[PDB]
């Protein structure tokens, strides 16, 4: 086979629509097995100040008691018929989906039904779901690395729904009303803004079918400003943390620029490691060698997450105290040489990499369903492979250093902070040392 | 012939004074960082042995006493045991200069 | 989609199992007998000192060679091993797995592992033993696997504190002498043809321990930590037979992992029972650890350290009431049925699919597919259930502790 064998077999994912606002889409595909999900456009981005964490709240709460079936005669069905269940709600994007077997598919689109519109509240169930929530922040404070993101939006949003964080303040958890939660259920779930995504061992007008079957009856008949990236720095010292984590980001150019490709070319280029890898001396990343040679980083990722023509051009890096500056010294290094002196070898290779997470993540169920859902609530289409390997082939050194000198070459960051933080610099030093003056 | 050029060949290992001071050949290798990696690739006992000669050499250089005639080593009886080790170092230092060009 | 699998046991001792389907995404297992079993108290740690050495140099390539190309092309190669095998799994784009293939000839059939590099590769075993046990679970089950093997299959997966350094790397090639032979080698490929890994496998390899005992008892480990881990498990069932499908079946009715998210193990009958017999925060589900020769069987118990032995207890006569036939038969079919999506969900990808796929070819002798096997998750009767329990209760018992001990008892209060 070659490269037009590689793109040419290839499914094409039909989507259509029902005139209620419901976007539905599937892809088939070879296993027996699906998975059908609802992607649902609300997060933290479509709220207000006064109720920080009620998207969470309802992600939380949607499986203990639904409007027909009992206490959790829901889950209680959902394991009669052997099937995971799964929900994630981000900071603007929420997903409920169920990966489920062939044969119980016109039970999987009436349970999926059961969840998006059907769901009951019971006020005992506020009661210890909240005690359950405040267990689950528990949890959460010592998962360092979401404490790290969390402090990086909290700092380059001021104000903006965005640097809500998605479980909100306690405070605001321990005050809330039935009324208001569904009140943003009834405001902010309605018309166009989901996704019926299905993948696997259907047909589209199966799934079709099904959807006018189940779905209909949804009634759906105001939000999305833009976003101020202030940047700045947090920093949260507390020296009884062994290890250090710092994250440094700047603003990301979102969805409707091909800058986004750019990005993931220059940070396959830069990327991820971590100690526990085979072969340190040898690795062709020359900040991963050097972080080798030195013994600086306990792990390191170098990466892109964008919002709607926002977001965070990110880098995280943990390690020990005794060696952040040199960490920070050999980060801002690679990038201002790929700022400046971009030849032609590494971008091959980013490109070889780009190739291979791409369609390596591109597998199974769940990635596929996803990519296909946060696709249709995003752009209003899905990306066929072809525009892969065009939008590959199209980026050269000549617009990698075009895409460094905007996007990293003296922009204000954004650090957050945490840990043991005493040799860590000022903020001055980095916008210093950020640029070049070609030293 | 090629006996000829031997016999220069011995002529001078015997003239050139570091078999008087005990010494053998892999003994007198100046430092760049390629010989640091082949001193720190040897063996245990080869390396012991090593620093036993340096160290009664630097002893007699600094009663600046040559050796007995007795112990000299002489030559093509001394091993040649860097050349493998620093050969291969410089090898490795040629393939990431041709791969990194 | 006209395209299925494609087989040859080349007769000379090797396993060649290639899948020509259109996904770029192509992947390379090369599966192989040498775990933790084939290693002995004289040689301990090397299976974990040769998983971490991967990328050294080899006859005619070295390590940078290695190194840069398989990164220049962009493959990803990742090493995974049981106490029965190894499995080399080099994964990349469809195009390119020619010299892939040569550097996985090199990592296998080309040993040189040199001094240097194995003092390198022991300051990174120590950094490995560290990312290991830095979780507790598995070190609960390493604890486990020693406290119910007389022999080689006890041993970790890892190496010991005191096989730190004292390793040699003419041990390792010793090892590569007397165990690395052509006749246990199952190469499988996903998106390549047949001819090439015909070719390859067939010029390109060209070389050519005992049973493991029932120990019994029990390992406690004093940690003080407010998390008591508890494990308990008899030797049910070895490879291959439907009883130890039975027991599958049976630990489906007990209860696995959640297949919901945020719920409360709804007809994972263990947690509901003893939630309703004890009223606090806990986890507990059911384990089942078959091997070629043998296999074992059991529950295992996260809990607060002052409601253990109650769990304990609880379950154990949940167990007892189910050994004694006190169930119901259309929800055995059920778990039935969990266990048909929980093997065609071991699937999904390309990755678990060659994964199980290989390592049942080097085990069964032959490609089996999985409808029929599906049809034998369904086809196995309800008294098949009830005599595995019955015999799970009947046998000795293995259990592993960690944690605050003070309120767990050691058998009798079982």
């Amino acid at each position: 086979a070659t490269y037009a064998q590689a793109l040419q077999s290839v499914p094409e994912t039909q989507v259509s629509q029902l005139d209620n606002g419901l976007r539905v889409a599937s892809e088939q595909s070879s296993q027996p097995t699906c998975t059908v999900g609802v992607w649902i456009d609300a997060g933290s981005r479509y709220e207000t100040e006064k109720n920080n964490g009620a998207g969470y709240f309802v992600e939380h709460l949607a499986f203990k008691g639904t409007k027909n079936r009992p206490g959790n005669a829901l889950e209680k069905e959902v394991e009669s018929m052997g099937a995971h269940l799964n929900a994630y709600s981000t900071r603007e994007h929420t997903a409920y989906y169920i990966k489920a077997l062939s044969k119980d598919l016109p039970k999987a689109v009436e349970l999926l039904a059961d969840i998006v519109q059907n769901c009951s509240l019971e006020d005992s169930q506020i009661e210890k779901e909240r005690d359950v929530i405040l267990q689950e922040l528990q949890e959460n404070d010592t998962s360092m690395r979401d404490v790290v993101f969390n402090y990086l939006h909290a700092t380059a949003f001021q104000g903006t729904p965005l640097a809500q964080s998605v479980e909100g303040p306690s405070e605001n958890v321990r005050k809330l009303s039935r009324a208001d939660l569904t009140e943003y259920l009834s405001r902010h779930y309605k018309a166009p803004r989901m996704v019926l995504a299905a993948a696997g061992g259907l047909e589209h007008r199966q799934l079709l079918d099904l959807a006018q079957k189940h779905f209909s009856g949804l009634s759906g008949t105001p939000t999305l400003t833009p976003c101020r990236f202030t940047g700045s720095e947090i920093r949260h010292r507390e020296d009884g943390l062994p290890l250090a984590h710092v994250a440094i980001a700047v603003e990301g150019p979102g969805w409707a620029n091909p800058d986004n490709v750019a990005l993931q070319v220059a940070n396959a280029i830069i990327g991820h490691y971590d100690c526990t890898y085979g072969g340190g001396m040898h690795l062709s990343s020359p900040l991963a060698s050097v972080a080798v040679t030195n013994k600086l980083c306990q792990s390191f990722q170098t990466f892109n997450i964008c919002y709607a023509d926002t977001g965070l051009l990110g880098a995280h890096f943990v390690c020990d105290h005794m060696s952040i500056d040199d960490m920070m010294f050999v980060l801002q290094g690679q990038w201002m040489r790929l700022c400046t002196s971009a030849t032609e070898s590494e971008v091959v290779r980013g490109k070889n990499l780009l190739r291979n997470a791409l369609v390596s993540h591109l597998d199974g169920t769940t990635p596929v369903c996803e990519d296909i859902g946060r696709s249709l609530l995003t752009y209003g289409r899905r990306i066929p492979l072809a525009e892969w390997e065009s939008r590959i082939a199209e980026v050269d050194a000549r617009v990698v250093r075009e895409v460094c000198s905007k996007y990293f070459y003296d922009q204000c960051p954004a650090v957050a902070g945490f840990g043991p933080i005493e040799q860590l610099p000022d903020y001055n030093r980095i916008r210093s040392g950020m640029f070049w003056l070609r030293f | 012939s090629s006996k000829w050029l031997e016999g220069i060949r011995k002529w001078y290992y015997n003239a050139a004074g570091f078999n008087k001071l005990g010494l053998m050949r892999d003994d007198t290798i100046h430092e760049n960082d390629d010989v640091k990696e082949a001193i720190r690739r040897l063996p245990e006992n080869l390396y012991n042995d090593r620093v036993f000669r340096i160290k009664r050499a630097l002893d007699l250089s600094m009663r600046q006493q040559i050796l007995p005639k007795e112990q000299w080593t002489k030559y093509e009886e001394d091993k040649f045991y860097l050349e493998p080790y620093l050969k291969e170092v410089i090898r490795e230092r040629k393939e990431r200069e041709e791969w990194t060009k | 989609h006209p395209q299925d699998l494609e087989f040859t046991r080349l007769p000379n001792g090797l396993v060649i199992a290639s899948l020509e389907n259109y996904a770029p995404a192509s992947r390379i297992g090369l599966f192989i007998k040498a775990g933790s079993r084939y290693e002995n108290f004289n040689n301990l740690g090397t299976s974990h000192l040769l998983r971490l050495a991967s990328s050294l140099t080899t006859k005619g390539a070295s390590s940078f060679k290695i190194t840069r190309g398989i990164e220049a092309v962009g493959g990803k190669l990742s090493v995974t091993s049981t106490r029965e095998n190894m499995a080399y799994t080099v994964e990349c784009l469809r195009d390119d797995v020619d010299i892939l293939m040569e550097f996985l000839l090199n990592v296998t059939t080309a040993p040189e592992f040199r001094r240097w590099e194995v003092a390198a590769l022991q300051s990174q075993l120590r950094i490995d033993k560290a990312v290991a046990f830095q979780n507790p679970q598995a070190h609960v089950i390493e604890n486990l696997h020693a406290a119910a093997y007389r022999n080689a299959l006890a041993n970790s997966l890892y190496c010991p504190d005191y096989r730190i350094g004292k390793v040699t790397p003419d041990e390792l090639h010793d090892y590569v002498q007397n165990h690395f032979t052509s006749a246990r080698m199952a190469l499988i490929g996903l998106g390549v043809s047949h001819p090439v890994l015909k070719q390859v496998a067939e010029q390109f390899l060209n070389i050519r321990g005992a049973k493991a005992k029932y120990r019994g008892g029990e390992i406690r480990e004093q940690n003080g930590d407010s998390l008591v881990h508890a494990a308990l498990v008899a030797e049910s069932a070895a490879i291959g037979s439907a009883e130890a499908n039975a027991f599958s079946v049976l630990q489906h009715v007990l209860g696995a992992g959640p297949h919901v998210k945020r719920g409360s193990n709804a007809t994972s009958s263990l947690y509901q029972a003893v939630a309703k017999g004890v009223h606090q925060p806990f986890d507990v589900s059911a384990f089942n650890a078959s091997y070629s020769d043998s296999g074992l069987f059991g529950f295992y118990t996260i809990s607060q350290a002052a409601s253990a032995g109650d769990v304990i207890k609880a379950a154990y006569n949940q167990v007892k009431t189910i050994a004694q036939g006190n169930l119901s038969n259309p929800d055995v079919q059920a778990a039935k049925n969990k266990l048909k999506a929980g093997y065609l969900m071991s699937v999904e990808s390309s990755e678990g699919f060659l994964d199980e796929v290989g390592c049942q070819a080097l085990a069964a002798g032959s490609y089996t597919p999985p409808s029929t096997v599906l049809q034998q998750i369904d086809a196995v009767a309800d008294a098949d259930v009830i005599n595995a329990a019955k015999k799970f209760v009947s046998g000795r018992k293995s259990m592993a502790a960690s944690g605050n001990l003070g309120h767990t008892p050691f058998i009798d209060e079982l």
